[PDB]
């Protein structure tokens, strides 16, 4: 065994009288002299002495030893001695159930603070010593077991459930299902708990029991603790995802017993207890099942949405719970308005019209969040009343009450779609007007729901926002003095989905004057590797691609940011792929955005870029961005290789010797979006190229021609297809020529569907330069390209007489006779374009 | 989550 010294053992009474020491003053030097001898071993095996051993000093004295003690497991158990351990741990279990509740609050601790720092493998005896502590006949002793079982399952339960332990579950789950009919009620309450810890993980040991528990469950149900009716609630809840089929039977049973839960006197139970509903809604046997309890569940979800005494007080002068039971009702609520529909209604509409209008804010802030909750759900059916309601939630904006104001904004934002449908100066203009004044409110919560609430009008508007484009700047400019913290992030999603809305009208010199100074000014004092970069990344870019040519003298700073962010990102990348312990990985989200503005500075500004091209390694990064695993980097890089070769090609024509035999890897169909921006990447090229293409075709000829056969291939992709081929037989027909009849019928058939813009023009120039090379795959299949030359409404003159000469050349080589029946088959509008237009 | 939600 071990033995103390006295003499040492007197200055470590001492120091737990200096750490009980009402003075702050005296706190901080005694904890330097217990941080020195933590270093110590053997210094621990001292407090566990004192907490059990020595039972002829204070109680509180005795409990701080032992939870000194513990601290020092969190932090230097990676040091602690096999000697020492052994004692501790032998001391403990030998006083798990301590007549005095402090004490064995204490030991309790160590317990499952030596299991939790230091792994359970290195605790073999610990698990079958605690069980056999449950059938003691001790009360203390089954308590203290069981304490300490709950706590370990809860911090180690993937553990428990594998092949660590050699399967300790399958002994210790049928156990405790054994202990559901104990007397004591926090026996019962530490049993189902642990049990509740397999449940979704659809352990063996529990899954193969499941009727054992479900049954034990059922006996547990007219229970008056509320700690074995939250457990009880948990258990139910947690059944219903994993198994459906064993409830199924005795759903009504349940569904009535949670009804009563939700509506129970301590609010942890009725929270545990709402979560029923909102895993009950997202199963497809809901609709039918509690459709009989619709009428007595609703009026229960909506009282419990109501904020509650505790929550107005912590929101006046985030400082409430993330999750509550107003958040639980409100998104059960919200659920059930999409599966019952418009069957919700008859529930709801007169429980509204006593809420929206009720003198008491808090009853009436309630009624405003039901009405936004059952939008999405209910929209068609709440119509006939939006005459009426919309008009009093413009007047709500300008209540006294701050918390009524602000959930305002975003109801109204959850009907902002109806209101652009209708006349704009009925609802749409008050709307604007008040939502812009709460954008500029004192109160913090209601200018970020303001602000937020407009940004969601803005998507539904859009070009309907050009009329008030000046008073909609003026606001969100002056917001920048007032926004901080949260609600400056929530400003640039206003200010940049303001320019995905109005597009080119945003381009005027007195709204850029206003928007951009402010903008590049936070845009240089943020640092890198900052939360609030990003939503202004997005930002910009939305405005870079709006403003256009307006963005040239703000495009500097702008330009270098994006390269450098580039850059920082396959740096981290490197560092990750060679030690990934030691390297954090990178943000690849960082980089796509970045590369997304470049690509819209090249085609807002088109070749104003370049200069910054050429003083900068933009070709060299986006040579190493086109390589990448992630399909997303590699899309936006040739996305940015396009725009470049239409802005300064000269700076790109170097690179193209290694940019192409990448671009020709990247041609699988798999990807779609890396397929598309990739086929058309080259087609671009192919163009500034011109007779310079030749070595590059092969590779990617066969590749398109493939794409373009396959069915079941996305119209876009069929488009760009299509344009890329034609562009490539333009420049060098003679290795796309023999070609021409394999892909002559879905080009023809798929560049019939689109506008005649210069994408098309180049195209058609191509076919027109291959036909007369190669006459010969067209006349099989002429009706095609009889079909795609009549598309064209407007063509130029000179491509015109390129039409007229294929036609009026087939003409004469198969004769009028022919080329009667030929036409015969021809829809009307398509006969009487070439007859007239061509004049064949 | 950009835009905040009563939930």
């Amino acid at each position: 065994e071990w033995k103390p010294d006295e003499q040492g053992l007197q200055q470590i009474l001492q120091l737990l009288k200096e750490s009980q020491s009402p003075d702050t003053t005296i706190q901080r030097t005694v904890q330097q002299k217990l941080e020195q001898l933590n270093q110590y071993p053997d210094f621990n095996n001292y407090l566990i002495f004192v907490l059990t051993k020595l039972k002829s000093e204070d109680e509180p004295t005795r409990s701080l030893s032992g939870l000194i003690l513990k601290n020092n497991v969190k932090a230097h158990f990676q040091n602690f001695p096999n000697g020492v351990t052994d004692f501790i741990k032998s001391e403990c279990l030998n006083n798990i159930g301590d007549s005095s509740p402090l004490i064995r609050a204490t030991v309790g601790i160590l317990i499952t603070t030596i299991a939790s720092k230091g792994e359970l493998q290195n605790w073999p005896d610990l698990l079958p010593k605690l069980c056999s502590l449950l059938d003691s006949e001790d009360y203390n002793t089954c308590e203290g077991a069981f304490g300490a079982l709950q706590k370990i399952c809860e911090d180690s339960a993937e553990i428990l459930d594998s092949d660590v332990l050699d399967r300790p579950l399958n002994i210790m789950i049928p156990k405790f299902l054994q202990f559901f009919k104990h007397s004591s009620p926090k026996i019962r309450s530490h049993a189902v708990a642990c049990v509740n810890q397999f449940i979704i993980s659809r352990t063996q040991a529990l899954m193969l029991h499941i009727d054992s528990f479900i049954e034990n469950l059922f006996a547990l149900a007219g229970d008056e603790e509320p700690e074995v009716r939250k457990n009880v609630c948990r258990a139910l809840v947690m059944l219903l995802e994993v198994r459906m089929d064993r409830l199924l039977p005795h759903m009504h049973n349940i569904v009535e017993y949670m009804l009563q839960r939700t509506q129970d006197q301590d609010e942890n139970v009725a929270l545990e207890a709402c979560e029923f509903w909102l895993t009950l809604a997202e199963q497809p046997i809901c609709k039918d099942v509690l459709v009989r309890h619709l009428p007595k569940l609703i009026p229960v979800l909506v009282n419990g949405m109501k904020y509650s005494d505790i929550d107005i007080i912590l929101l006046k002068g985030d400082t409430i719970s993330d999750w509550n039971l107003r958040k639980c009702s409100a998104a059960a609520l919200d659920v059930l308005a999409n599966v019952y529909r418009d069957e919700l209604l008859p529930h709801i509409l007169p429980l509204l019209k006593e809420l929206l209008f009720h003198h008491e804010w808090v009853v009436k802030e309630s009624g405003i969040l039901v009405l936004g909750a059952i939008a999405e759900g209910c929209m068609q059916g709440m119509i006939p009343y939006l005459p009426e309601l919309i008009p009093h939630l413009i007047q709500c904006l300008s209540d006294k009450k701050a918390l009524v104001r602000s959930i305002t904004c975003w109801t109204l934002s959850r009907y902002a779609h109806w209101v652009v449908s209708q006349p704009p100066d009925t609802y749409l203009k008050p709307l604007m007007t008040e939502l812009l004044k709460r954008i500029l409110d004192s109160n913090k919560r209601v200018q970020e729901a303001a602000c937020s609430a407009f940004a969601t009008l803005e998507e539904e508007a859009c070009t309907e926002l050009v009329p008030y484009l000046a008073y909609i700047l003026d606001t969100l400019v002056f917001a920048f003095s007032k926004y901080q913290h949260k609600n400056l992030l929530i400003l640039y999603d206003a200010i940049g989905t303001l320019a995905d809305s109005v597009g080119h009208h945003l381009n005027k010199p007195e709204y850029i004057q206003m928007l951009m100074p402010p903008l590049i000014q936070k845009w240089n004092m943020l640092k890198d590797e900052d939360k609030d970069l990003f939503p202004l990344l997005e930002c910009l870019s939305s405005v870079a691609t709006a403003l256009q040519s307006g963005f040239l003298p703000y495009c500097e700073p702008v330009y270098q940011r994006c390269v450098n962010l580039v850059q920082k990102t396959l740096a981290q990348a490197m560092l990750n792929n060679a030690q990934p312990d030691q390297y954090e990985a990178p943000d690849k989200d960082f980089m796509i955005v970045a590369l997304d503005l470049l690509s819209g500075l090249a085609e807002g500004l088109g070749g104003n870029i370049e200069q910054l091209v050429a003083r900068s390694n933009i070709l060299t990064l986006m040579y190493q961005c086109m390589q990448d695993k992630m399909p997303e980097v590699r899309q936006s890089s040739f996305a940015l290789l396009g725009d470049l070769t239409k802005a300064c090609f000269q700076h790109v024509k170097p690179c193209i010797a290694d940019f192409m035999p990448i671009l020709g890897t990247n041609l699988n169909p798999e990807f779609i979006s890396v397929c598309n921006n990739a086929t058309w990447a080259i087609g671009e090229i192919s163009i500034q190229m011109g007779i310079e293409m030749q070595p590059y075709i092969p590779m990617v000829l066969h590749q398109l021609v493939e794409i373009i056969n396959r069915p079941n291939t996305p119209k876009t992709l069929l488009e760009n297809t299509a344009i890329t081929i034609g562009r490539l037989g333009y420049v060098c027909p003679q290795e796309v020529a023999p070609m021409l009849q394999q892909f002559i019928r879905p080009w023809c058939t798929s560049l019939r569907n689109i506008r005649d813009n210069e994408e098309k023009d180049s195209a058609f120039r191509g076919i027109c330069t291959m036909i007369s090379v190669n006459p010969s795959g067209v006349i099989q299949d002429f009706i095609f390209f009889c079909d795609a030359v009549a598309s064209w409404i407007n063509p130029k003159d000179d491509l015109r007489d390129m039409f007229c000469k294929i036609l009026h050349g087939f003409k004469n080589q198969v004769g009028d006779e022919n080329w009667r029946r030929f036409s015969d088959q021809f829809p009307l509008p398509l006969k009487e374009r070439l007859a007239a237009f061509y004049g064949v | 989550m950009l835009r905040l939600n009563p939930y």
